[PDB]
RNA sequence: CCUGGGCAGGGCGAAGCCAGAGGAAACUCUGGUGGAGGUCCGUAGCGGUCCUGACGUGCAAAUCGGUCGUCCGACCUGGG
RNA sequence: CGGAUCCGUAACUUCGGGAUAAGGAUUGGCUCUAAGGGCUGGCAGCCGACUUAGAACUGGUGCGGACCAGGGGAAUCCGA
RNA sequence: UACCUGGUUGAUCCUGCCAGUAGCAUAUGCUUGUCUCAAAGAUUAAGCCAUGCAUGUCUAAGUACGCACGGCCGGUACAGUGAAACUGCGAAUGGCUCAUUAAAUCAGUUAUGGUUCCUUUGGUCGACUUGGAUAACUGUGGUAAUUCUAGAGCUAAUACAUGCCGACGGGCGCUGACCCCCUUCGCGGGGGGGAUGCGUGCAUUUAUCAGAUCAAAACCAACCCGGGCUUUGGUGACUCUAGAUAACCUCGGGCCGAUCGCACGCCCCCCGUGGCGGCGACGACCCAUUCGAACGUCUGCCCUAUCAACUUUCGAUGGUAGUCGCCGUGCCUACCAUGGUGACCACGGGUGACGGGGAAUCAGGGUUCGAUUCCGGAGAGGGAGCCUGAGAAACGGCUACCACAUC
RNA sequence: UCUCGCCCGAAGCGUUUACUUUGAAAAAAUUAGAGUGUUCAAAGCAGGCCCGAGCCGCCUGGAUACCGCAGCUAGGAAUAAUGGAAUAGGACCGCGGUUCUAUUUUGUUGGUUUUCGGAACUGAGGCCAUGAUUAAGAGGGACGGCCGGGGGCAUUCGUAUUG
């Protein structure tokens, strides 16, 4: 059409949002935030969809800027504010600081952490650059250009970040034997220690991974977050290693109940 | 309404596609500026993403390098010889991304006097100009250093740029586009490529 | 040597060797790009002569996306020739193939001697040199048949 | 019938000949070259369609001005 | 309309024609540019003809400037 | 539901079609008690529209002397609600239709290193307040009337402009007065310091220079120490990013606050007539992300030969340079070469042809629709041009032509 | 190959497809299909529990399958065509001569030369079991004893009909 597109419709909405067919016609879209259309989960869904804290919009919508949600720190204004993986949620009364892990279906899986870990967060360098002056510059897939951040940085890296200073800490190298996390493409949510990367010069390169109990699988390098450091995840991650198992194990597990 | 477009085209045969759009937006064409050598006069060009293009309509004023000694002063431009791909527009003189300039080589002559001394140009006379020319008289042992950079590295503008430069024009090509950015900016013309448009302009005053 | 109104893509050509006087050799100051992919820059763009705007060990044309492979057909067209792509098309009714080919033209660089019709060349997708070429000639592979004998007169 | 004389320039472009291209062959196509013809416009020449023009006791007991047909020939013409 | 240059040419047909079919554009002056040649020495140098094409400037849209000079088309009858 | 039946003959068998059979989706006849859903001017006419609506918006935070209301309220401008107008954003989304469109849109897959990008999110953001103008307002008018407007007075800011302080002056390039040591009668030669003056930072536009995979000596001329020492990053790749060199930086002129609100305390001190100023709305030069566009790369489309060669003076194919465009492009221009496609169906026609995800049909293979709620494209009676704006050739924007059509 | 840190990793890398089996691959809705008593069902993604209101409370779903053809990656070598050596201009191994380039080291800088790593060319010999699957109740060609009213040209004979 015509510029930008404007609304959304609930039948084109993403299937991880878990919207109806019977509820409205539009779907809530994002604004422009850090994180594109198919990677991000709307406030308005957060709190009125899945935790099920007011029945309409509207209430969200006053809440929003009655200034108690915030996200990373600072209040968010916008009913419809852009989240991602791997942020911190927490509002200002209570012990909430809910994690946006991935599900093994693949959905936004809440995760209730403790105040020592929800003061961090990690984050994964998207590129690398120097500019005004020589002084090198490093771009986060969460929209964050840092300067002078370490000379020993990779472009496929995850480093701490901190919230309440906006300093990074404890870079990790990409190397075999490390603890990842698959974010996106059909096998999302799938977290396995990295087994073997093969490079190809048409500008894509796989990587084979495994974990436990004998399972391995294969995705693509814009897929892949790094959560661990040796078989020992910097983040705790709610129900079990986050593994698909099967969907017959997962009827064994409904039976067992 | 110029569209430069690709869909009023024919095919890889040569079938007449059928047209179905209206010329959009998106594939402006405005008219072509002839860049006079007048006085300098630059109107604005609306861009589309908010930007600003700069149209000059006749320049006056130019900038141009020099090439070996990596030198750039202020040039007047002359006059417009040798277009090499239009040559009515030789005679309309208009500027345009590569064309030839006449630089005048006044303005070189105080860099090449102040770096470059006993210099060239001065009509065999050896009398006239008391320029600062010898009034300066080069006390210290940078009166050694220049004699290491013009008879050392010995300065050779050997007998093109000397014959140039004794006729008092020199021939440079431009660099950019006028129509763009509104700046006549250029290089001077060394060696293969200026005795290649040496002959080139020889060629088209003698037949 | 050139037959055109201008041929200088980067290199600058002076070096001001005029310090005792000597012509040397002129082919030294060369622009020299390796296009990577594991593909070996050939020694004609070494020691050769020319100077291409489209070459793509010349001039500034990047090489990137898909990597193809045809059999060159014609050379009467002026520093790009013609290749065929033969193919076949699975057919989900009648359950078997046939025949199509589409002629695409494509930039061959002037390094590329021995360029005999029915050798089997690689192309490259490049940025849209003309109206009709978008690919590049990358590495030519096949002799087309036998190179050493030869015929009468 | 014999014997002599004469007919400005252009247009159309036949046979033959040369070169190139397509095809498996039969053969086909393209650019020149050539100058053919009771061939076209048209002058001199020969006749006289129309104005039923001018005269019409005229220049003339059949002529003149335009408009004409043909002009390499079944052409016009002197002398015997 | 009429000369010349550049496009385009129908019905029919004995396939030769019709055809200058019909229908459009330009035509002046003054400047240049390119191309088409000859003769000497073991590629270089000297000497001249009228043609074509392109471009610029300009004159009151004016240009075959006088003169030279095909109105065209659709049909019928007769005589090739 | 892997399904048949009757009909040519005096009778039989066979090919063969016709007719009965069952859904599907359009219309229609008759009938109709409840309830959950539910399509609905597509087929002909993308034909024409009366009437009524569908796009407006104000926070403690841009501009309040509105003539409207009231705070107590004394006076040292200003508090509250505040109609309306200046300003900014949006009206380039949605909704509606499928008339054109046959590798064209689309669908699967790849990239801009060949571009732009509102707005959000990050880095960057190093003179005690300057000048005209103007709306609302008040009077004053015109014609039969429109969202018609000029003329007289004044007023405001994030309207438009002009424009300053800090801040020590660091370092570098080139000239450059002066100054130290050795040798030489001097001249001269060699090494080491250095007051003035002109240019500086990010972007724009040039040109140049240096920039990564590897380890042993033998001779001649100069010098540091107790025979012996010096280095930006990434891609598969760069004319990538980043340094240094000389200059432009374009009057239609890039930036480096001549903003606003909150709760309010503290300090050096000679009065505060000065600082300690914490949070929050505006973009502002640039760089990334996000939303989206764009031309691109491979593959895939109904019927037709009573459509066999097509394109090329108004590019058909390619090259060399240039113009325009945001960028690569015969997109355009000048010259040069004669190329490019096709019987594997080129080119030309028709489609009652928008392309798909899908729908109907029950062995399998298929056949027929898909205008329609989701993605993308096209259009606002036909079709051309354009302002604003980041985004339009927009039509609930404008200008002109044709066909309609109102006072 | 151990140059890269007796084996592994990495790299030389495919002559290029057709065909196959994994893996990513995309967008939902729709289709098949898990669970759920919407009163069954068409549906929809919901709900299930403890508690006499006093746990200012828990648990779970909103999957999977298909997504032709086209493209990318990793194995397979059976069928289907293609590459090799015939005028040898064939592949390896180590030596002759010509020529070029970059950086390690002579404590550092400037000049000359060699060794070294590599590219290009030439001359000589050895090393290869030194190089050609045999000839389809496939086909083309040659031979030589025939064959037939096969075809063309010329010539001769035959009776009958008519005059
Ligand atoms: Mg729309
Ligand atoms: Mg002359
Ligand atoms: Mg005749
Ligand atoms: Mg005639
Ligand atoms: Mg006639
Ligand atoms: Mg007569
Ligand atoms: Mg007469
Ligand atoms: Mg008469
Ligand atoms: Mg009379
Ligand atoms: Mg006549
Ligand atoms: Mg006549
Ligand atoms: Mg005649
Ligand atoms: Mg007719
Ligand atoms: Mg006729
Ligand atoms: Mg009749
Ligand atoms: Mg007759
Ligand atoms: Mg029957
Ligand atoms: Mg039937
Ligand atoms: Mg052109
Ligand atoms: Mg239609
Ligand atoms: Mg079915
Ligand atoms: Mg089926
Ligand atoms: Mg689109
Ligand atoms: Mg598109
Ligand atoms: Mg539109
Ligand atoms: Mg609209
Ligand atoms: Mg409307
Ligand atoms: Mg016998």
């Amino acid at each position: 059409a015509r510029g930008p597109k404007k609304h959304l419709k609930r039948v084109a909405a993403p299937k991880h949002w878990m919207l109806d067919k019977l509820t409205g016609v539009f779907a809530p879209r994002p604004s422009t935030g850090p994180h594109k259309l198919r990677e991000c989960l709307p406030l308005i869904v957060f709190l009125r969809n899945r935790l099920k804290y007011a029945l309409t919009g509207d209430e969200v919508k006053k809440i929003c800027m009655q200034r108690f949600i915030k996200i990373d720190g600072k209040v968010r204004v916008d009913v419809t504010y852009p989240a991602g993986f791997m942020d911190v949620i927490s509002i200002e009364k209570t012990g909430e600081h809910f994690r946006l892990v991935y599900d093994t279906k693949g959905r936004f899986a809440v995760h209730r952490i403790t105040v020592e870990e929800a003061k961090y967060k990690l984050c994964k360098v998207r590129k690398i650059t120097v500019g005004v002056k020589g002084i090198p510059h490093l771009v986060t897939h969460d929209a964050r250009t840092i300067r002078y951040p370490d000379p020993v940085i990779k472009v496929n890296d995850t480093v701490q970040i901190d919230l309440g200073t906006g300093k990074i800490i404890n870079f990790i190298k990409f190397d075999t034997g490390n603890l990842c996390m698959v974010i996106g493409g059909a096998n999302l949510g799938r977290v396995g220690v990295i087994t073997n990367r093969e490079r190809h010069p048409g500008s894509f390169d796989v990587v084979h991974v495994k974990d436990a109990n004998g399972n391995s699988f294969a995705t693509r390098l814009s897929n892949i977050f790094v959560i661990g450091n040796g078989n020992k995840p910097w983040i705790s991650l709610p129900r079990g290693k986050g593994i698909r198992l099967t969907v017959a194990e997962e009827r064994d597990k409904r039976l067992a109940t | 309404g110029i569209s430069r477009d690709n869909w009023h085209k024919r095919r890889k045969t040569g079938g007449k596609r059928k047209p179905y759009h209206k010329k959009r937006k998106y594939e402006l064409g405005r008219p072509a500026a002839n860049t006079k050598i007048g006085p300098r006069r630059i109107h604005t060009v609306r861009v589309r993403g908010g930007n600003k293009k700069y149209r000059a309509l006749r320049l006056d004023v130019g900038n141009f390098s020099w090439g070996s000694e990596c030198c750039t002063r202020k040039t007047r431009i002359i006059d417009v010889v040798y277009n090499a791909s239009n040559n009515e527009l030789v005679r309309t003189k208009t500027l345009v991304k590569n064309c030839i300039v006449l630089i005048d080589s006044t303005p070189y002559r105080q860099w090449y006097e102040s770096h470059y001394a006993l210099p060239l140009g001065r009509k065999k006379g050896a009398k006239l100009t008391p320029e600062e020319e010898e009034i300066l008289n080069k006390k210290r042992s940078k009166k050694i250093q220049k004699k290491y950079d013009e008879r050392k590295k010995n300065a050779k503008i050997s007998s093109l740029l000397e014959e140039q430069f004794q006729q008092g024009k020199l021939l440079a090509c431009i660099a950019s586009r006028p129509g763009q950015c509104g700046r006549a900016d250029g290089y001077v013309l060394e060696g293969k490529e200026l005795e290649f448009y040496l002959r080139k302009i020889k060629a088209r005053k003698g037949k | 040597t050139e037959r055109a109104y201008q041929k200088q893509p980067t290199i600058f050509q002076n070096k001001k060797r005029v310090l005792l006087g000597e012509t040397g050799k002129e082919k030294l100051p060369r622009y020299y790009k390796n296009i990577g992919l594991g593909f070996k820059t050939p020694k004609e763009a070494i020691e050769g002569t020319y100077i291409d705007k489209k070459c793509p060990f010349t001039g500034n044309v990047s090489i990137r996306g898909r990597i193809l492979s045809g059999v060159v057909t014609k050379m009467k067209m002026q520093r790009t020739i013609v290749i065929r792509r033969d193919y076949l098309h699975y057919i989900r009714k009648y359950n078997r193939f046939e025949k199509r080919h589409k002629n695409m033209s494509v930039h061959l660089s002037p390094c590329f001697r021995d360029v005999q019709i029915g050798d089997i060349v690689t192309v490259g997708e490049c940025r849209p040199l003309s109206k009709t070429v978008r690919f590049n000639v990358l590495k030519v592979t096949k002799a087309a048949g036998t190179k050493k004998q030869f015929q009468k007169f």
